């Protein structure tokens, strides 16, 4: 039951709880993108909704303005990526050492 | 014998955008090109250009002057 | 026996170019600590200057307000830690391959 | 009854702006994704609970009453 779900600015604001003004900043900061940025009407895929929900949770948990949230999420994801890479290297080293 | 770059294109904004809008674009581009997170191969060089554009466009006097020079180039 | 030279928020402002109001927020955010937080007059040492300078550089670089800078710096300290660990693990793999 | 003001290191008379700065500090210190503290979960649990109350004018008003009696 695959589907594509598309939201207008108003629908996205209703779904995520952010105001139209906040959504404009969130787009400007590059956190999400509409289908066509310079189209007269912005339309959003539901993948964008998921991103906004995450950023809303972090805004609440750390009480940062949107530019600080964008940066914090980028650093959290990079650190998580490095953590995964480090675990992989540890496993590879253990595998090598077992081989001898 | 000098250089004059397209600062609005560098920052991905329109010449008529207000300071708030340009500052948002700076924030976006600085996050994109920051050396500790950037996945862009030319990040250092791109950020340098962005910082140069922002140094001009964030100063309303410098911006006014730039606008006059850019608009009337031949 | 060990001596740490201290100075006022006014001197901190002079050394950093950050207003006393903003320095007061930076204190509130836990980025720097006065020697006696409860004392009627806050006094700081040179390490507070070092911390504020790093924060100013990040503010110029990313244009975040101070709460966002505080979190970013913490996460960047974690990034540097993970990077040092990554490099050490890569070196150990090379050492194994070369033995 | 918990001392929400002690938990956050603020005075009962502090304004919302001051308490919010304290929340920011303590969330940075103890948030599960940001903290390096061994007691992060326990400490953040108490801070988030306190902030849930103190950040809201009405919630804070009734807590203040409840603490006097």
């Amino acid at each position: 039951a695959t589907v594509t779900v598309t939201f207008t600015i108003t629908e996205l604001c209703l779904r995520t709880g952010v105001s139209e003004e906040e959504l404009t900043e969130i787009v400007g900061l590059g956190m999400i993108e509409p289908h066509q940025p310079q189209a007269d009407t912005w339309l959003f895929d539901d993948s964008a909704v998921t991103i906004v929900h995450r950023a809303v949770r972090l805004r609440n948990e750390l009480e940062l303005d949107w530019p600080g949230i964008a940066v914090a999420l980028t650093l959290l994801d990079e650190n998580a990526r490095l953590t995964r890479e480090n675990r992989l290297l540890q496993q590879r080293l253990a595998r090598f050492l077992a081989h001898g | 014998g000098s250089e004059l770059k397209d600062y609005y294109a560098i920052m991905g904004v329109k010449p008529t955008d207000d300071l708030k809008t340009i500052k948002t674009a700076y924030r976006r581009l600085a996050r994109k090109y920051h050396p500790d997170v950037s996945k862009e191969p030319d990040a250092e060089a791109r950020f340098k250009e962005v910082a140069e554009a922002w140094e001009v466009l964030s100063d309303e006097q410098r911006r006014a002057e730039y606008d006059q020079m850019w608009q009337h180039r031949n």
